[PDB]
């Protein structure tokens, strides 16, 4: 009974972080199973394993997208790493508003159950990741699957709003003594900025899908063509959510990568104020462009010109950040452990994804490339590579800390290499097919495109091997009979650390602080 | 209880910890790769 | 200290007096409805019948 | 014009729009391959010359000046250079100085298209209207493609202007033929205008690019560009 | 022998809403039919224009609505 | 200056009572025994059963 | 004691109200779907989940009040943090109603060809924007003035007139919701009408729901002030109520202006 | 280690790669231009028979 | 140290992925089908000979991909 109290009831931001990590792992495995099913269906032209029922294929793509874009990265960046390492790192006791922390995390699993039951009811939700109105209308679906999915989005959105309020008030109020705002590390800063984006944008998505719900069931005419109310309204609202949504899946990745590079280069982050201001500007300019996702729908020329300019301007600060990271490796005394491997892979593959994004940002190029696998390659590199590789880097770097044990090194490097090779083979032919011109979200393709989709299908199985290796790593870590040392790892042994969280204990005791840190603050 | 413990987890103590963690991770993987397959199996079991 | 409380007390009392007068004005109006409009296509649509189908809520 | 096995890059062009698209993508790719190779080179040289066995001393520099402003400014002029052509393409593609010569409505029904070259009829009821169904698997001759061949294709005179009014009747759709470089959305309420002008004869294939219900990707589009005399003969024969 | 001509490029609508172009042409033709009626030349001009522009389903639905007396707009 | 309609020593007695027990926050008081072990518990049990039955019926398309 | 804890922040003790509230939310959502589509268990499940959420929210606020009033765990810093959190919540609600206003405006600046290219659609008898809606604005304005009067009652050390001001405000808010109900019943057009009726009713309904929740917040603060739980120096519940009510009044002002004045023009 | 030398050599390699790609693009553009030039004023037609 | 192990494991991973691919899409241990357009093995033949002269509804046969295939008629 004491263990169920300690888990289902306790506030204890560290324990909520552990629960978030477990949920993130489960959701990730579910999403990868959906991805493998998609790849199995698309391996060869014709009906491969679905044997018809392209409706089920559309359901599969929708469920995969939701599972990994809402239940894998967000519960791992914000809930996973945020909950744990915001108050420990900032130098504070247990987080502000602990009950909000607990309610957000325990809201998530019912949202998962809603999403699966939406994929399971009478026929399914074959409407894509971005639920568009007329297809999700009651004339064309009439199931209830879309209702269940919309409520899933409501629960996830409410949970993330609660978490965002938690993090904003904690950073603004719950800091230590003497610690000015410009001494909180970049992980804390990225979590602050991403929490502001999550607080401001997400309610618009809630309004848009509430409006879709009352269009379906309670028989309004917001997105019914007869009576005004064009679907362009829903496109505008959902994407005004959508782009702040995608500059949230990567900002905690940026923070973690900055920390990893800083701790591996023997030197702190070059151009600290540059990093901070660039990240704030990315947050701000994530809002001023939202229709660069709908160039081919019929906006006038001036809006297209403006959104082109806005996407270029949002491209600049990421360049400042990447060049700053390259600079803060010019010092020396690097050491190629697995977190450094994954940070380096993050930087390289995110560079590739960002350049493709620039290619896509123009108007005419988006006219030619809208809804083709060029876009799929763009956001699979960016999102998958960036977010997931930052996730793995953080996971190694701080499983040095959570459980108290340490992974075996050869298996860590083996997993990095397997996953890198597989997931970089399986997504570049997407670029080539998108240039050729195949439309996105199709179960069958003309015979011409069958050349590469056999090769890309060869890439998913390598990534499955990589994930299985990763779980072998996690189990051998949780049963490794050899605790944290100096020969194994040189991080936690530091008697002097740039970040506060390495000089505490193997796991934090229960309050993470017998007594709060101080700051000398000279010039008496 | 272990609020007043030197380590929040103190994972070493439990009974050999090996079978327990192995089953834990394997059941996590089973729940991760069972429901997604089961949804497709049920949909084909339907019309 | 208390002058502010007195002043907002006075203006809230003024507000409720004016509001009660205006309520007396608005009530006692018969409110006779005009004729129903011709059934334009965009009026009285039924995409999916209500659970309490035949007539909308509040009717 | 048609998709090719093991193909790299765009298909062939039959529209000044598509020429502009190819040129713009090539300029963008030139600038961005420069960017990517430079970044990869600097990252590699930073990782390799400081690899824990040459420089075991961190060297401790944290504040930088007159180089931060340099990588803030130089990407800006790079963006200016790669946004000079895009704006020119937009504002030279929008203008339609010439009058369109025909008008081809393309109503995007649920899982099949329809067309009406309505500008030939003396009455109000429209003549020359048909449906564009995908040919099933067993209804093919030995040559045609799979799920991309259509009954009663779109016919269009070549080397003369067009104006296609995309719209839908059931749900969202998109008229998308890549060889012409034409992609636009048919939203059930609006009537989007596309002005195109083919330059050579032959057939061009394309598909739907938007999630319609279940037979998505089985809702293809075929446009023939034929000589004006033959187009006249065909229309007079179809009336 | 065929005509090979259609509606011109109107200065008022440089955007991509020939939905407005459709409605405008329809209203002008019916303003003809109401006021002039015997301006057969100019009003056949307007008729040819909206026939070229408006899709058949829209034209038929609007004609039936106009007969029924439930045609929104002028 | 007027205390609001209570002696304010009843509140002090209640403060003494609450600070003079050795339990968690949500179990203090005799009211909370009944409340926070019977009402939410049975209520959540019934909610869980109805949720399960509803998901089952919706998935199987029975009991319209 | 603080001298052993060494920091003035708040450390709460475990409570199952997070998980219980989440279960209530799942009950409410599945009941909502099962009532939206005709099913046997729909209405009862939806009602049960809704009362579950109400109950968990009640015990949660009861627990917070119990801690902070009798245990005395609130120090100055957590007192400030509560204000921070509630301002953030108000910002979120502002963005939500902004999304709704955007829906209205995008549907009403350039009306489509299919409602005549005009606004309001022909055959929708717009309310005179001056008979009932003006009275509702006056009622909410007087309610805001009364809330300010209550705040200056609490601050000035006069802790008796605070209940008088709060009860006056609750009466005005009830009058407002009654007149909104009368407007709904006497509406010359329903929700299933054109985009005009649809957006009007959705926006106005959510505004009225926010009025209900703000009113009940004010009722809670009134009961607390009658019981003596609030003091001149240490009161956050009342400050939250005042800010929320000012939010509701401002949203109503924007709503009245845009919809009732412009839409009828 | 010389920072300016490394940045100079990086810019030079970037320009070399861009020049190679631009030569490719120029050859492709010339092919398209000569094809259409002939298609108007040359033996080349497009219909087989 | 471990480059032997890492490279060996990468090659083993490629082997396992190949085996799974061969069982799941070449022999279909999970039920499925193959198009009639690929098993005939003479369809591509006619597809290429038809890129030489693609049939048309109104007019003589006409070519496709004229540039990227360098196939086109002469003076006539
Ligand atoms: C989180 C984002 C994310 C991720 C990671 C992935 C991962 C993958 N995706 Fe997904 N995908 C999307 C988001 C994502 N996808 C979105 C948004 C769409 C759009 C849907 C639509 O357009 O409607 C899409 C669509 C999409 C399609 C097109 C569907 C269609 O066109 O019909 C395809 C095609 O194969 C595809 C393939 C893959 C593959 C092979 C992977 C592989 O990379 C599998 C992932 C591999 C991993 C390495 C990640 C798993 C990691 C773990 C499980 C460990 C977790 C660790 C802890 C948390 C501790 N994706
Ligand atoms: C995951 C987060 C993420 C990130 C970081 C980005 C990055 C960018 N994206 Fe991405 N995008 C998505 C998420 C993301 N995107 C998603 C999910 C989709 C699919 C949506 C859908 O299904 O419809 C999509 C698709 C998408 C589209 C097409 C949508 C459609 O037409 O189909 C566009 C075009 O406007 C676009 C724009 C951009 C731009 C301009 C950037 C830029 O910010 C990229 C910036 C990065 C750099 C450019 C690299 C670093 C810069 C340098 C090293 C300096 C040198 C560079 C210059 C010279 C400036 N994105
Ligand atoms: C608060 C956080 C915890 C909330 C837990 C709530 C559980 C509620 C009960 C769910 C339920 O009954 O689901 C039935 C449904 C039943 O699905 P079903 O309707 O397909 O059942 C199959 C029935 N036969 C065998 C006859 C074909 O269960 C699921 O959907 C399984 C989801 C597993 C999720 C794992 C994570
Ligand atoms: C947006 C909607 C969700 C509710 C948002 C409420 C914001 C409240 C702001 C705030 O700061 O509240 C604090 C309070 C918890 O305070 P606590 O963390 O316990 O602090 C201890 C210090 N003494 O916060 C609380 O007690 C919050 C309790 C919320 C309970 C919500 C239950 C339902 C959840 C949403 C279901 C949606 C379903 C849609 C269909
Ligand atoms: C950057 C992010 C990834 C972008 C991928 C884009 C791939 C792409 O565009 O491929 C197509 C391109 C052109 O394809 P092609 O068949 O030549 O013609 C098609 C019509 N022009 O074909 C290719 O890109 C194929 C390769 C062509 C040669 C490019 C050389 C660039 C690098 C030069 C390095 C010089 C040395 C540096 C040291
Ligand atoms: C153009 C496409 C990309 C081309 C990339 C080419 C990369 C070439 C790399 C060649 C490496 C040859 C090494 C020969 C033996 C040298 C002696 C030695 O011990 O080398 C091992 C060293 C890693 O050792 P280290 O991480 O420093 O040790 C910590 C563990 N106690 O090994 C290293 O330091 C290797 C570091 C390689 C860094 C590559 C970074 C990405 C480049 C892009
Ligand atoms: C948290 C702990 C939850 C423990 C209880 C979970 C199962 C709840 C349950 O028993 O649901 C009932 C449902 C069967 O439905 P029932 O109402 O019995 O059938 C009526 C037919 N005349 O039971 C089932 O359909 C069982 C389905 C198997 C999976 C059970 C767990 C699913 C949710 C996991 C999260
Ligand atoms: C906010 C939602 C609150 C819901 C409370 C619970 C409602 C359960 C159903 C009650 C019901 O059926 O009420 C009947 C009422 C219409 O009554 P009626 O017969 O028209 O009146 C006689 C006058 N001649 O009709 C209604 O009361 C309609 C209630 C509709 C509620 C829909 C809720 C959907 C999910 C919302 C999630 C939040
Ligand atoms: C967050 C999720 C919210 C989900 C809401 C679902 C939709 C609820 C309203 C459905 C529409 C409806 O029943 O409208 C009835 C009525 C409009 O009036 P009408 O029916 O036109 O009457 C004719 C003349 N009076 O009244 C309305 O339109 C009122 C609109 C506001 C409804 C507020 C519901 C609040 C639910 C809170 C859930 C919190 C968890
Ligand atoms: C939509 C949902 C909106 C939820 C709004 C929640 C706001 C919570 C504000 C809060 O946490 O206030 C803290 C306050 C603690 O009281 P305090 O002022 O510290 O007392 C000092 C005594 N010496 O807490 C209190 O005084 C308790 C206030 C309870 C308010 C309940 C509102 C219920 C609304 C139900 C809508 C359905
Ligand atoms: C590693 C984990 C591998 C798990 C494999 C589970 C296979 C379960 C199974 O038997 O699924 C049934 C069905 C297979 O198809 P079936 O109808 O048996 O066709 C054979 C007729 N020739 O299954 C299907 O039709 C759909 C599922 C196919 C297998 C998916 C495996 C995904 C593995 C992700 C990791
Ligand atoms: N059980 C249904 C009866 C009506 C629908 C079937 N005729 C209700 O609820
Ligand atoms: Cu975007
Ligand atoms: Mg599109």
């Amino acid at each position: 009974m004491t263990n169920p109290v300690r888990w289902l009831f306790s506030t204890n931001h560290k324990d909520i972080g552990t629960l978030y990590f477990i949920f993130g792992a489960i959701a990730g495995v579910m999403g990868t199973c959906f991805s493998v099913l998609i790849r199995m269906e698309l391996a060869r032209p014709g009906d491969q394993i679905l044997g018809g029922n392209h409706q089920l294929y559309n359901v599969l793509i929708t469920a995969h997208a939701f599972l990994m874009i809402f239940f894998m990265v967000m519960p791992a960046m914000i809930g996973g790493f945020g909950n744990w390492f915001v108050p420990i790192l900032i130098g504070a006791p247990d987080m502000a508003f602990p009950r909000l922390n607990n309610i957000s995390f325990w809201l998530l699993p019912p949202s998962l159950l809603l999403l699966l039951s939406s994929a399971l009811v009478e026929v399914g939700s074959g409407t894509g990741w971005t639920v568009y109105p007329p297809l999700s209308g009651i004339t064309s679906h009439s199931g209830g699957a879309v209702d269940l999915a919309i409520f899933s989005l409501h629960l996830s959105g409410v949970s993330s709003i609660l978490g965002s309020i938690n993090f904003i008030t904690t950073i603004f109020n719950m800091r230590g003594p003497g610690m000015t705002m410009h001494r909180s590390p970049l992980f804390v800063w990225s979590v602050l900025v991403t929490a502001f984006l999550l607080l401001l944008s997400l309610p618009v998505l809630a309004g848009a899908i509430t409006m879709l719900l009352t269009d379906r069931n309670f028989n309004t005419t917001f997105f019914d063509p007869a009576g005004g109310g064009d679907p362009i309204l829903y496109q505008h609202l959902f994407w005004f959510f959508g782009h702040p949504e995608v500059y949230i899946l990567i900002l905690p990745g940026f923070g973690i990568i900055s920390h990893i590079v800083s701790t591996f280069s023997g030197k702190p982050v070059f151009g600290y104020l540059g990093m901070v201001y660039a990240m704030i500007s990315i947050g701000v300019l994530g809002f001023l462009v939202w229709a660069h996702h709908m160039f081919t729908v019929g906006l006038d020329v001036d809006t297209r010109a403006y959104f082109t300019a806005a996407t270029m301007i949002i491209a600049v600060p990421t360049g400042i950040k990447i060049f700053s990271w390259i600079a803060t490796m010019w010092g020396g005394s690097i050491q190629y452990k697995t977190p450094m491997l994954f940070a380096v892979g993050f930087i390289f593959l995110f560079t590739i994804g960002g350049l493709t994004g620039i290619v896509l940002a123009n108007s005419g190029l988006d006219i030619a490339l809208h809804d083709t696998y060029y876009v799929v390659a763009h956001f699979h590199y960016v999102l998958s590579m960036g977010a997931v590789f930052a996730l793995f880097a953080g996971f190694y770097y701080w499983v040095g800390k959570i459980f108290g044990r340490t992974y075996p090194e050869t298996l860590g490097q083996i997993h990095f290499w397997i996953t890198f090779f597989g997931v970089n083979l399986t997504f570049f032919p997407m670029h080539f097919l998108g240039l050729s011109g195949m439309p996105r979200r199709i179960p069958d393709y003309p015979d011409a495109y069958a050349g590469w989709n056999a090769l890309s299908s060869f890439g998913s199985y390598i990534s499955v091997v990589g994930i299985c290796c990763f779980f072998v790593v996690v189990t051998i870590t949780s049963t490794s009979g050899n605790n944290i040392t100096r020969a194994n790892i040189p991080w936690a042994v530091e008697q002097n650390s740039t970040t506060l969280e390495w000089l505490v204990q193997s796991p934090p005791a229960f309050h993470t602080f017998g007594e709060l840190p101080a700051i000398k603050e000279t010039k008496s | 209880y272990y609020i007043h413990a030197k380590h929040m987890y103190n994972l070493d103590r439990m009974k050999h910890r090996g079978l327990k963690m192995s089953l834990a991770v394997f059941s996590a993987f089973s729940i991760g790769v069972a429901v997604p397959v089961y949804a497709v199996i049920f949909q084909q079991k339907k019309t | 200290d208390a002058y502010e409380t007195a002043k907002w007390e006075k203006i809230t009392y003024l507000g409720i007096v004016s509001c009660t007068g205006l309520a007396i004005y608005n009530l006692s109006k018969g409110h006779p409805h005009t004729e129903e409009p011709p059934a334009y296509p965009y009026l009285h649509i039924r995409n999916k019948e209500f659970p309490w189908g035949p007539d909308g809520l509040f009717e | 014009d048609a998709p090719e096995p093991w193909q790299l890059g765009f298909q062939d062009a039959a529209t000044p729009i598509m020429q502009g698209i190819m040129d713009l993508h090539h300029d963008i790719f030139f600038f961005l391959v420069q960017i990517a190779v430079f970044v990869l080179w600097v990252l590699s040289r930073a990782l390799w010359c400081f690899r824990s066995k040459i420089s075991p001393i961190p060297q401790r520099i944290v504040h930088g000046t007159t180089i931060e402003i340099l990588w803030t400014i130089f990407p800006s002029i790079i963006l200016m250079f790669i946004a000079i052509p895009s704006f020119t393409l937009l504002y030279s593609m929008d203008d339609v100085v010439v009058d369109p010569a025909i008008t081809i409505k393309a109503i995007g029904h649920q899982w099949y298209w329809s067309y009406e070259y309505s500008d030939y009829n003396n009455s109000d009821e429209q003549s020359l209207a048909f449906d564009s169904y995908m040919v099933p698997e067993d209804d093919l001759e030995l040559g045609q493609l799979r799920l991309l061949e259509v009954d009663n294709r779109v016919v269009v005179p070549a080397k003369t202007h067009l104006r296609v009014l995309i719209t839908s009747a059931d749900v969202l759709h998109s008229w998308a033929v890549p060889s012409l470089g034409v992609k636009c959305d048919a939203v059930p309420g609006r009537l989007n205008q596309i002005s195109t002008f083919i330059q050579r004869e032959g057939v061009y294939y394309g598909q739907c690019s938007e999630i319609c219900g279940t037979n998505h990707a089985f809702m293809p589009i075929v446009v023939e560009a034929v000589s004006t005399k033959d187009y006249g003969s065909w229309v007079s024969n179809q009336i | 022998e065929i005509k090979l001509e259609t509606a011109p490029a109107d200065f008022r609508f440089p955007t991509t809403n020939q939905t407005r172009h459709c409605f405008t042409r329809y209203i002008e033709y019916h303003r003809c039919v109401a006021a002039k009626g015997e301006g057969a030349s100019e009003c056949d001009k307007f008729a040819k224009y909206y026939r070229s522009l408006c899709p058949g389903e829209w034209i038929d639905r609007w004609n039936e609505q106009r007969e029924n007396g439930t045609f929104p707009g002028p | 200056s007027e205390p609001p309609f209570r002696p304010r020593e009843k509140l002090i007695e209640k403060q003494k009572h609450f600070q003079s027990v050795h339990k968690h926050t949500y179990l203090k008081g005799p009211y909370d025994k009944i409340t926070s072990v019977a009402i939410p518990l049975a209520l959540a049990a019934s909610s869980l059963y109805l949720i399960g039955r509803g998901i089952y019926n919706m998935s199987h398309g029975i009991g319209k | 004691m603080i001298e052993s804890q060494r920091h003035s922040y708040h450390l709460v003790d475990p409570s199952p109200w997070p998980i219980s509230g989440s279960l209530g939310a799942l009950a409410t959502t599945v009941g909502g779907v099962m009532y939206m589509h005709s099913f046997q268990g729909g209405a009862t499940l939806l009602s049960l989940g809704l009362i579950f959420i109400l109950y968990t929210m009640f015990v949660w606020w009861r627990d917070v009040l119990r801690e902070s009033t009798l245990e005395g765990h609130h120090t100055k810093v957590v007192q400030l943090g509560l204000r921070y959190g509630f301002i953030l919540f108000i910002v979120s609600e502002v963005m939500f109603l902004f999304a709704f206003f955007w829906a209205f405006f995008h549907s009403s600046l350039a009306p489509t060809v299919e409602i005549g290219g005009i606004w309001p659609p022909l055959g929708i008898w717009v309310l005179d924007p001056w008979e009932i809606p003006f009275l509702n604005t006056l009622i909410l304005l007087s309610s805001g003035a009364a809330v300010t009067w209550a705040h200056h009652a609490i601050l000035a050390g006069k802790e008796k007139r605070a209940v008088y001001a709060l009860v006056a405000t609750v009466l005005l808010a009830l009058v407002f919701t009654g007149f909104q109900g009368m407007e709904y019943y006497q509406a010359p057009f329903t929700i299933s009408d054109s985009i005009y009726g649809s957006t009007f009713f959705l926006a106005t309904g959510f505004h009225g729901f926010h009025v209900i929740i703000g009113t009940l917040f004010l009722i809670i603060c009134g009961i607390r002030q009658y019981l003596g739980h609030l003091t001149k120096e240490h009161h956050v519940g009342f400050e939250a109520a005042a800010w929320y009510w000012h939010f509701v009044d401002v949203v109503w002002l924007f709503l009245f202006v845009s919809i009732y004045w412009w839409g009828g023009i | 280690p010389s920072v300016v030398k490394e940045i100079i050599i990086g810019i030079t390699l970037g320009l070399a790669a861009g020049s190679v790609w631009k030569m490719h693009h120029w050859n492709e553009q010339r092919k398209i231009r000569t094809f259409y030039d002939l298609l108007e004023k040359g033996e080349i037609g497009v219909v087989v028979d | 140290m471990s480059t032997k192990y890492i490279v060996s494991a990468i090659l083993g991973s490629f082997g396992i992925a190949w085996v799974c691919d061969y069982y799941v899409s070449e022999k279909k241990i999970f039920g499925g089908s193959t198009p009639g357009t690929i098993t005939n093995k003479e369809w591509g033949e006619e597809t290429d000979k038809k890129f030489q002269a693609w049939p048309r509804t109104a007019g003589p046969p006409v070519v496709v991909n004229p540039i990227t295939r360098q196939n086109f008629v002469v003076k006539s």
